[PDB]
């Protein structure tokens, strides 16, 4: 009778941007049209209003950019690229 | 699940165990990578292609096929003619689905002339005056369609009642060719990528590959192979072949993001580990 | 409870005694807006809130469906004789009966709760061809049916909706001038939506000459004269936090 | 440094170059992120 | 509001304000204004709908009363509306120290109590505060064992550095109705502006020293407290004869 | 550098360090050490960024690194030349519209579209040209015109 | 559509012939191609990719004033019925489709040289009859008319209605957002070039929009708190390259409409424009509008240049006649500051930060100008910068008043 499923439905974690697929081309038009197929509508019943619509992705940083890895891989990256020897050997060294 | 509508090329093998494999055989070189990986292209609508290559434009093919969903749940149901079809809603009354008078029956059993009565007013009955495109617009709703002809496009095609009707008002290879259709229906996966044969309104979601190849001329599809390519060439939604084995996609040689220095995109490393002791210990047909 | 239930609940007092329920207004609406932050624009966590009200509607509503009657009515003044291929078609392929238990009536009532994070509208395949004339029958009845279900949807611009769809189908022997910049009467009615593109004539009917367009003219003043007037009512208790936001 | 003012001059200014005279290495510039929809992305077409 | 024909009154958008727009750094506006509609769509069949309409029965004994107190019992044995307020309670406390935390990280923003502001920082970006965020969110979903969003969106998009929620909705009139959503009184943020204030004075006992650091090569014999030198520094930033070096 | 925000090349580690010579490291006073050591600090990374809609891409972002002013001038040029052919939905369904003599009437939503680029139209001279330049490469007999 | 025009010819500042050379004709104009929509193709998003700091054309306005004059040889038709050479170059055709060296057989007569000619479309009846062709000769006319009638910079006209936008327009500005304004000038200069418009279309009204949106924001009256029916342009910092500004649409309270329909006629009274290509975009942008629908009434002459009194279908100074404002860049940029921090957009201290960059930035296009012009003296032949006075950047002009009308035309 009381089903507590019918009762305590909240948004899940992750909710804004699950079902993003991962691409670099549209991102955000992708992950519409994937909230869309996901949520059960069909385009031929949604009619006009699945063209321009657009929702947030994982591809997109929060900056507003184009990412492909999570964001401290690249922090990490650049990082990484600049790392001189600590400790060098030259004749000349007292 | 992004899809990718594929167009084989020039001597494209096709009796290979997996479809994937002519596609790039570097998709099976790793577990890894294999597993995001869909196909589809089922042999019924192959042979569905196959036949009515004959009868249409590239323009009408592409324009009917494009809206197909991508597991075809419909099915074709042929009717048997009117003096054997109308017995069976008698053998089994329940079978009287849309309650086709008694009398109607009979009389039709009794009639030198059994016309059309029987199919007359049963609802989604596609008579021989139909088209191609009536069919396929009925696909895209799911449902069962019942049909008059085997000359059908879009959805598997089996008989809707037992063989014993259809016999007699249909020859041995023809009663045959259905079979497969009687028991058709297999599940579709929701994995990252699905490759497929059957076209599609290219768009955010759906790529076109281009293998930089000519194409099959033998395939019944090849002549829709410009209008597509220059579709997505407007819209840049080519993919080189390349970038599938990445873990995002994008349209591109040497990105950024990655170096493309891994094992997996050197294809000389061409290793063979696993075994199923199948009859082709090896196929010399298959060269890659 | 509406005063439907009373109820008893015995309790003893003793100094240290801890009940952690309760949550002040500001809280509830400083929840409910995280959520919408949570929900985004991603329709597809969205539609579970209106499945579950819509879930317990059915299972506490007395009311029963059951066409059973109207059946019986249609089939005496209709022929039902597997014959007249003219609408008694199309009713009857809309009247046989639906295993779904209606589910698409108890949605429109349960996203009346929930309008502003989601909005019911008439789906796109029911509205007939913008190309078509009002002869072809079923066009005429598809018509008679979005009438009859507008005021069910949540979606505010219903009410245009409903009259563009017969201005299509009586475009050709009602021809009147739509207002309005970069649309035509044969435009399809659902397309129109944004108020920036309501018809001047729909807002002012007295722009239509009745005796050069008798029918649209009316259809309006019936549309304007017949759309329900929303209402309100109060709910909860006093006692607690309110949560609503803008009403 | 002549090649390389937008680098070392204190007096360089955003948007200056010397173009049909010589050449400059390091400078400002934009980058875009266009999108190229197809047309039903644009509008709502009469399918079917 | 329901608006029926009023035209002026028509509703055209619903958009959620992290920071009210005259102090937003750039436009950054809500995602769903790219939306035909300004609420998700769900498309419903029109028959179906009149079917229900046209046939509607009760019956034979249906007394108000009865049916509605049987109907209505079962639901109160629920917790609900209990948990209700206690996970909102607890966003609330989640939110003020997510927006206290990233506020102290950023150069300037939301004004808040800032401590901890003589620790070197470099300036936090959109991106940054996004870790910054998912650290704390994280935190406080551990410690309450709680699950579900709390306060995912908050980092997953849009700009993390957050002021104050707002949500509102624009009529064709050209008229905005706005309502501000402003924290009521925190507890746990309060005490936590007390732990960094005595962080501050008591760093040592976290493995933590201030100051600068000498490297003077003293070859003594005797006591030697190098984390409490009582001689005179040997020289100081400004100090006759004092070099500094240049940035390479 | 703590004060600015660079391009990651992210898998062209080597070609980064070409991008930006400001950050190089100078252990001794070499020719090249005695020019890198005069760079201004911040003349590096995304100087504005254009930002319009939260969780959605940048339009356009300026910044400076190693670029040549004649392939900017080029390219520059080349984007204009793009943007000299493209055009809104609102004028795209119009024409549409339009050569259906206003049959299969249609419309657009009414939502931001914020980075859309349509190349897809061309002068009459254009045309005029390429109509010429179409008749001049066909044999003028019978041939030429069966075809159309 | 719009069958007559009325144009005016440049002016010689004391020179005894139009200021131009071959080489800027067989440049700018040569090739046997059509000149008649090549204004933007010289122009790109920002100066920095530009040739304009060195050599001939040094200048973001240089290359459109040289064509300006190189028109003024050439439009005798519009003035005398006849087509005619100069300096042993004229049409082709009576279409007047491109440029050529005369035959050597049957040579059109020889252009008398004169200055500050008026123009009708009447004198040449064949422009009707060949309307649909000739159009585009209509709106580079117009243009080179609304620069002629003013020193300094151009002229161009600002109208606000009653009413709210239209759906249209609204649905096309919501296409253009991130676009810089470089880029919407050559939307507008296509899309009435190329071919004949009814004043009655959908563009014409939304370019009238933006042209009032852009005054409104450079006015800074138009903000991120204050908007026009979201809509506003964003400024990009002085502390690095002020020229430059994007569209922008917003969640921010939004204008009503004026009392009245508002309208003026604008020009800037400082030298800068010449260096400072959002003047030349929104000059250009604006101008369009004039052109596809005519101008709605006479400019008045009170604030003009000797030649400019009085010209026929163009100024006046009776009743039906539009006053003409103008401003100087940096008093304009202190009251957009203001405006800014009174909406509590900024502090105090920012504001203050704010002009003396500005003022800073204006000081080196003041230098380059001015440095420039001894370099190209206009007794040499040709006019690559029009020539001024140093004391030309310091006027205040009637910036005052411009920002009042700003105030009453955004309410």
């Amino acid at each position: 009778t009381a089903s507590p499923a019918d009762t305590n439905v909240v948004p899940a974690k992750d909710a804004p941007t699950t079902n993003s697929p991962p691409s670099t081309t549209s991102p955000n038009q992708a992950a519409a049209d994937a909230n869309q197929q996901q949520a059960g509508i069909v385009s031929s019943q949604s009619g006009p209003n699945a063209v321009g619509d657009s929702a947030p992705s994982t591809s997109v940083n929060n900056d507003g950019d184009i990412i492909t890895r999570p964001t401290s891989d690249s922090i990490a990256a650049v990082a990484n690229a600049t790392k001189p020897a600590a400790v060098v050997s030259d004749p000349q060294s007292m | 699940m992004i899809t990718i509508v594929v167009i084989p090329t020039a001597h494209f093998s096709w009796t290979d165990t997996n479809f994937l494999n002519s596609v790039d055989y570097r998709l099976t070189s790793q577990p890894k990578i294999r597993d995001r990986f869909a196909v589809y292209a089922p042999g019924w609508l192959r042979r569905q292609l196959d036949e009515f290559s004959a009868s249409l434009t590239a323009s009408e093919l592409l324009q009917a096929l494009q809206t197909i969903p991508i597991p075809v749940k419909a099915r074709c149901l042929l009717l048997p003619k009117p003096k054997r079809f109308a017995q069976w809603l008698l053998d089994v009354p329940s079978a009287n689905i849309w309650h086709i008078p008694v009398t109607t029956l009979r009389a039709t059993v009794a009639s030198k002339h059994p016309s059309s009565d029987v199919y007359n007013y049963i609802p989604d009955h596609v008579p021989p005056s139909a088209e191609f495109d009536t069919v396929t617009r009925r696909v895209a709703a799911g449902r069962d369609i019942y049909v008059r002809s085997t000359k059908v496009l879009g959805a598997p095609l089996c008989l809707a009642a037992p063989a014993k009707y259809y016999a007699g008002y249909l020859s041995t290879h023809q009663l045959d060719g259905v079979y497969p259709d009687n028991w058709a229906p297999d599940n579709f996966h929701k994995r990252e990528f699905c490759l497929t044969i059957l076209p599609s309104l290219l768009g955010p979601r759906t790529f076109l590959l281009d293998v930089d190849a000519d194409r099959d001329a033998s395939y019944p599809l090849s002549v829709l192979w410009p209008q597509l390519r220059v579709l997505a060439l407007k819209s840049r939604l080519l993919l080189p072949p390349v970038a599938l084995l990445r873990r995002v996609v994008d349209p591109g040689l040497k990105p950024t993001w990655s170096a493309d220095s891994d094992a997996a995109f050197r294809a000389l490393r061409l290793s063979r580990p696993s075994s199923a002791s199948k009859p082709t210990g090896f196929d010399f047909s298959a060269l890659p | 409870a509406n005063n439907l239930l009373n109820s008893t609940i015995p309790i003893s007092l003793r100094p240290t005694i801890l009940c952690p329920w309760f949550a002040s207004s500001e809280d509830l609406r400083l929840q409910q807006v995280m959520h919408l932050v949570n929900i985004s624009s991603n329709t597809a966590a969205a539609l579970p809130l209106v499945e579950a009200l819509s879930t317990l509607l059915r299972s506490v509503t007395p009311l029963v469906l059951d066409p059973t009657v109207l059946t019986n009515a249609i089939t005496t003044i209709s022929e039902s004789t597997t014959q007249t291929i003219s609408p008694i078609s199309e009713i009857l392929r809309l009247l046989q009966p639906m295993g779904n238990d209606y589910a698409a009536f108890w949605k429109c009532i349960a996203s009346w709760a929930y309008n502003g994070l989601v909005t019911t509208v008439l789906s796109e395949d029911a509205f007939p061809d913008s190309s078509q004339s009002i002869t072809h029958l079923p066009s005429m009845w598809k018509c008679l049916f979005l009438t009859l279900a507008g005021p069910m949807t949540s979606d505010p611009h219903s009410p245009v909706k409903v009259f563009m769809a017969l201005a299509n189908l009586l475009a050709q022997p009602e021809p009147i001038a739509i207002g309005v910049p970069g649309m035509h009467q044969t435009t399809p009615a659902s397309q129109f939506s944004h108020p920036g593109v309501w018809p001047p004539g729909f807002l002012n009917p007295q722009l239509i000459n009745p005796q050069q367009a008798p029918l649209l003219r009316a259809f309006a003043e019936h549309i304007r004269a017949n759309w329900p007037q929303p209402s309100e009512f109060g709910y909860g208790s006093t006692l607690q936090g309110s949560a609503n936001l803008f009403i | 440094p002549l090649r390389w003012p937008g680098l070392v001059d204190p007096n360089y200014r955003v948007g200056t170059n010397d173009l049909p005279n010589r050449i400059t290495l390091y400078n400002s510039l934009y980058r875009y992120n266009f999108t190229y929809p197809t047309l039903d992305g644009i509008m709502y077409v009469r399918s079917a | 509001p329901f608006t029926r024909l009023v035209q002026n009154d028509v509703i055209t958008n619903v958009l959620v304000a992290r920071v009210d727009p005259a102090q937003r750094g750039d436009a950054a506006v809500d995602i769903r204004a790219t939306h035909a509609t300004f609420a998700a769509a769900l498309p419903v069949d029109p028959a179906a709908i009149v079917v229900a309409m046209l046939c509607g029965q009760t019956e034979t004994n249906l007394i108000p009363s009865h049916h509605y107190g049987k109907a209505f019992a079962p639901l109160f044995a629920s917790n609900a509306m209990f948990t209700r307020n206690q996970r909102a309670v607890i966003t609330r406390e989640a939110f003020v120290c997510a927006r206290s935390a990233v506020a102290q990280c950023q150069d300037a923003g939301f004004l808040v109590p800032r401590p901890l502001d003589a620790l070197r920082q470099f300036d936090v970006t959109s991106a940054a505060a996004a870790e910054i965020m998912h650290a704390v969110n994280d935190a406080f979903k551990t410690a309450f064992d709680l699950d579900g969003a709390l306060l995912d969106g908050l980092a997953l998009y849009g700009d993390p550095r957050i002021a104050d929620l707002s949500a509102a909705y624009l009529q064709y009139g050209g008229n905005v109705v706005r309502e501000h959503v402003p924290p009521g009184p925190s507890h746990i943020h309060r005490t936590l502006q007390q732990v960094e204030s005595t962080f501050m004075a008591e760093m040592n006992l976290f493995n933590v020293a201030r100051g600068n650091l000498y490297l003077v090569q003293t070859a003594t014999n005797g006591n030697w407290s190098p984390m409490a030198p009582v001689a005179a520094p040997p020289f100081v930033r400004g100090g006759p004869n004092v070099r500094v070096v240049g940035r390479f | 550098t703590s004060g600015r925000m660079i391009r990651a090349f992210e898998g062209r580690p080597e070609l980064l360090a070409l991008a930006y010579p400001g950050r190089a490291v100078l252990p001794t006073q070499t020719k090249n050490a005695q020019f890198l050591s005069t760079a201004i600090a911040d003349r590096i990374g995304r100087l504005d960024r254009a930002n319009l809609i939260g969780g959605e891409v940048s339009a356009m972002v300026e910044c400076m690194e190693l670029c040549d002013a004649l392939t900017l001038h080029i390219r520059e040029t080349y984007v204009m030349l793009l943007r000299s052919m493209h055009q809104d939905p609102t004028q795209i369904v119009q024409i549409v519209n339009e050569c259906a003599n206003n049959l299969l009437n249609s419309t657009i939503p009414i939502s931001l579209r914020p980075t859309i680029l349509c190349p897809w139209f061309a002068s009459s001279e254009d045309l005029r040209l390429q109509q010429v330049m179409h008749l001049v490469n066909i044999s003028s007999n019978t041939a030429a015109a069966l075809p159309l | 559509a719009q069958r007559q025009f009325f144009g005016l010819t440049y002016n010689f500042y004391g020179q005894p012939a139009p200021l131009f050379d071959l080489n800027d004709l067989q440049e700018l104009a040569g090739c046997y191609a059509r000149p008649w929509t090549s204004r933007f193709s010289h122009l790109a998003i920002s100066t920095g990719s530009l040739p304009v700091w060195s050599a001939r054309y040094p200048s973001v306005a240089s290359r459109n004033i040289i064509v300006n004059t190189l028109l003024g040889a050439h439009l005798n038709p519009f003035a005398g019925g006849q087509v005619t050479s100069h300096q042993g170059i004229t049409w082709r055709d009576p279409v007047l489709s491109s440029l050529a060296p005369v035959p050597a057989i049957q040579p059109p007569p020889v252009w008398a040289v004169a200055e500050n000619v008026p123009l009708d479309s009447n004198n040449y009846p064949t422009y009707v009859l060949n309307l649909s062709s000739m159009w585009p000769i209509n709106q580079d006319v117009h243009i080179m008319t609304m620069w002629a009638l003013s020193d300094q910079g151009p002229i161009y006209h600002l109208e606000v209605p009653v009413d709210p936008m239209p759906a249209a327009t609204t649905a096309a500005l919501m296409a253009y957002i991130g676009v810089p304004i470089a880029h919407l000038a050559q939307t507008a200069y296509r899309f009435a070039g190329q071919l004949p418009q009814s004043p009655d279309s959908t563009m014409v009204s939304t370019i009238r929009w933006l042209s009032a949106i852009w005054f409104g924001s450079l006015t800074g009256r138009l903000n991120r708190s204050r908007t026009c029916n979201g809509f506003y342009f964003e400024f990009a910092k002085p502390a690095l390259n002020p020229d430059q500004a994007v569209l922008k649409w917003n969640d921010g309270a939004r204008a009503a409409p004026p009392a009245a329909a508002q309208s003026s006629y604008m020009r800037c009274i400082s030298p800068h424009w010449q260096h400072q290509i959002v003047e030349v975009a929104g000059a250009l942008m604006s101008q369009s509008v004039t052109a596809v629908t005519g101008l709605p009434a006479l400019i008045d002459e009170a604030t003009l240049p000797a030649w400019s009194q009085g010209v026929a279908n163009l100024t006046g100074n009776g009743q039906g006649v539009v006053p003409c404002l103008d401003y100087n860049p940096v008093p304009m940029a202190a009251a957009r500051h203001l405006q800014w921090r009174q909406d509590g957009l900024i502090t105090a201290a920012q504001e203050a930060q704010l002009n003396n960059d500005y003022t800073a930035y204006a000081l080196t296009i003041e230098r380059h100008l001015t440095a420039m012009l001894v370099a190209n003296p206009i007794a040499a032949g040709r006019m690559p910068i029009q020539p001024f006075n140093a004391a030309d950047f310091g006027q205040a002009g009637q910036t005052a008043a411009a920002v009042a009308l700003a105030q009453a035309m955004f309410v």
